[PDB]
């Protein structure tokens, strides 16, 4: 191979690597803000679903 | 053959042959067959091997490296940028090894030319050559095994610190 073809492909090889760190290092502080807050997608543990009240007339007036 | 300044040599100075004996100079004899036995044939078969390389005439060439922004002009962690900038600090750092290995040539050589006067006549090749030996020891001498275009520029920055200090002390 070629010198030049050598270097460039260090270049396209560097060029993945590098943005691959940088996206590690973002989910990981992600990650941390994510299970800190609870106000993302992860970590996001069930609460009891709204949907199953019963919101009719009941058979005693105060409820 | 080879570039004449870049190494250098005096002009010789031969002195004429001043017999003052009767006997025959062996030496002279013997380079009369040295030339008919050994040189002449050499020659031939030389010139032979001239000829056949005019017949077949090629070129090479010696790789010209555009200049790239070196590594102060790097953003910290630009890795793309880093890599331009250490393949061409390394390229010139094997380049100032064949610099220092080349005044060192011509100082050997100077030392043996001179002969017992070497001392005195090979002044300017031992000035010259404590010159560069001086100046690639500030840029290269102790980075290490693992050195680098980074580790280059630290040391040189604690050296502009210590002789910005020095002159603001003076």
């Amino acid at each position: 191979d070629g010198p030049e073809k050598n270097y460039e492909r260090t270049m396209a090889i560097l060029q993945i690597e590098a943005e691959k760190a940088e996206l590690r290092l973002k989910e990981l502080e992600v990650r941390r803000l994510m299970r800190a807050r609870g106000d993302g997608p992860w970590f996001h543990y069930p609460t009891i679903d709204k949907e199953l009240i019963d919101h009719s007339p009941k058979a005693t007036p105060d409820n | 053959s080879w570039d004449k300044d870049v190494y250098p040599e005096p002009p010789r100075r031969t002195p004429a042959p001043s017999p003052q004996t009767s006997l025959p100079n062996p030496i002279t004899y013997l380079t009369k067959a040295f030339d008919l036995l050994v040189d002449r044939p050499v020659t031939l078969v030389r010139e032979f091997i001239e000829r056949q390389h005019a017949k077949n005439k090629y070129y090479y060439y010696h790789r010209e490296f555009r200049r790239v922004p070196d590594i102060t002009e790097c953003q910290e962690k630009d890795v793309l940028c880093m890599f331009e900038a250490e393949m061409q600090w390394r390229r010139d750092y094997k380049v100032d090894q064949e610099i220092v290995n080349i005044i060192q040539e011509r100082l050997k050589a100077c030392q043996q030319r001179e002969g017992e006067s070497h001392r005195q006549n090979c002044a300017k090749e031992l000035e010259q050559f404590t010159q560069v030996v001086k100046a690639y020891q500030d840029r290269y001498h102790d980075l290490g095994a693992h050195y680098s275009a980074r580790k280059c520029l630290a040391k040189q920055k604690q050296r502009m610190l210590a002789e910005r200090k020095a002159a603001k002390e003076a």
